[PDB]
């Protein structure tokens, strides 16, 4: 029932995903007695982290019972009072571990912040789910409290090592030696599209330069401001621009090259209050323009 | 605008979402020999478009097509509300024309005030003083 958090100088990330995936997930099935323990990772090092797509997860693998109308208080918060829901089912059930989630980088930027910490410590009480964390800042016990402590448990290890850190050094510009803001994201979506179809880049252009035109359009405004559902091209519209530019032949084939992107958060789908379905990019005016000049406009 | 034009065409009532496709069916996939030529005044273009620009598009992109038998005559009150919305290389690939109306000069205006006193001016009238 211990937590597992590692910390130390360097990079802890080759060894956390060889631990549990190469060694911790075939022993505890061949222990429970067929397959493995399905093992979600996290790269929280990633600033495109939501707790709200890494629930949408878990609630695929252990399938809860959802929430009755006697629970949802009132606007309550759905996600934190299912796995409140959660623990007291897992309190009575076999100790078997059926999970074992896997946090890269647990104090990185998008997973410090607080609704992130107390859903992973609400999540750490079921002991039927394994938590084997990572943490590199120097104040990483900074963030748990007396009560996140207890929920969470760990047992600290010292595991340093000295490595490079080369995959959590895409996100986040190492030219500028560490002043790319590192919450932007951008800066790892510039390392995304060096490896796509050349389709799949021209289709994405379109899309960065109809935002763009946009962008100018409703700020009248130079300083930057995010990008978001105002700004955004339309998914209807867009297939048209689209068609004239030959990139996608459909609606079908269209939304099967746009989700490669909303997987990696590249560009969001949402709908407006009248049924639009809005398609946008979710960076500054300013680092759109830098990312369409860098890798887009070469062709 | 969608469910006005739409019904004015068709005689059915449908949703907004509904109405956009049924016209974007009507213009490009109806043949020419089932359909009627359909003049729409899009009348002060400002007001549609003040939220997210989606509506000027289709009616312009409406009237690109072969099949198609629509013109649109777009008043507005700017010149360059077309290339702000819409972009460069939209408004380029429409290729409409652009009239701009200069406000009337005072020769103008004596021309349009006294072509309604015509019939009454320099004229006589019977009153009763009573």
């Amino acid at each position: 029932g211990f937590s597992l958090l590692f910390y130390g100088v360097g990079s802890k990330r080759n060894f956390l995903e060889e631990f549990a995936i190469d060694y911790l997930s075939p022993k505890i099935a061949y222990s429970q007695l067929v397959n493995s323990i399905p093992c979600l990772i996290l790269n929280g090092y990633n600033p495109s982290c939501n707790y709200r797509d890494v629930f949408k997860e878990i609630t695929d693998l252990l399938v809860p019972a959802e929430l009755t109308r006697s629970e949802t208080k009132y606007w309550g918060n759905h996600v934190i009072l299912q796995i409140q829901k959660m623990i007291d089912f897992y309190k009575n059930q076999p100790l078997d571990i059926k999970l074992i989630l896997v946090v890269h980088n647990l104090d990185g930027p998008s997973i410090r912040k607080n609704t992130f910490q107390t859903m992973l410590s609400f999540l750490s009480v079921i002991r039927q789910i394994a938590i084997v964390a990572s943490t590199d800042h120097i104040y990483a016990p900074l963030l748990w409290d007396n009560m996140k402590a207890q929920n969470y448990n760990f047992v600290f290890h010292d595991i340093s090592n000295f490595e490079p850190s080369t995959v959590e050094s895409t996100f986040q510009d190492v030219m500028k030696m560490g002043k790319s803001d590192t919450s932007s994201g951008a800066e790892g979506a510039k390392y995304v599209l060096q490896s796509l179809t050349v389709n799949s880049k021209k289709m994405y252009k379109l899309l960065i330069e109809t935002q763009m035109q946009n962008m100018g359009n409703l700020s009248a405004n130079t300083g930057p401001k995010r990008g978001t559902q105002r700004t955004g091209v339309e998914l209807k519209l867009f297939n048209h621009l689209c068609a004239a530019d030959f990139i996608a032949s459909n609606e079908i084939a269209l939304r099967s090259m746009l989700r490669e992107f909303i997987e990696h958060k590249m560009a969001n789908i949402t709908k407006n209050n009248s049924g639009m379905e809005i398609i946008w990019v979710p960076y500054t005016y300013a680092e759109l323009e830098k990312l369409l000049k860098t890798v887009l406009n070469t062709l | 605008c969608y469910e006005t034009l739409w019904n004015k065409v068709s005689g059915e009532r449908l949703t907004w979402a509904a109405s956009m496709e049924s016209l974007e069916f009507y213009f490009k996939r109806v043949p020419k020999n089932k359909k009627k030529t359909i003049v729409v005044l899009l009348d002060e273009l400002d007001a549609m478009v003040t939220k997210s620009q989606d509506i000027m598009y289709n009616f312009f992109n409406w009237t690109t097509y072969e099949n198609a038998k629509l013109i649109v005559i777009a008043v507005a009150n700017t010149m360059d509300l077309p290339e702000r919305q819409l972009g460069n290389k939209i408004t380029s690939r429409i290729g409409f024309t652009r009239i701009m109306f200069t406000g009337y000069t005072h020769e103008e205006l004596k021309n349009i005030i006294d072509l309604r006193l015509k019939g009454l001016n320099d004229s006589f009238f019977y009153v009763d003083t009573k």
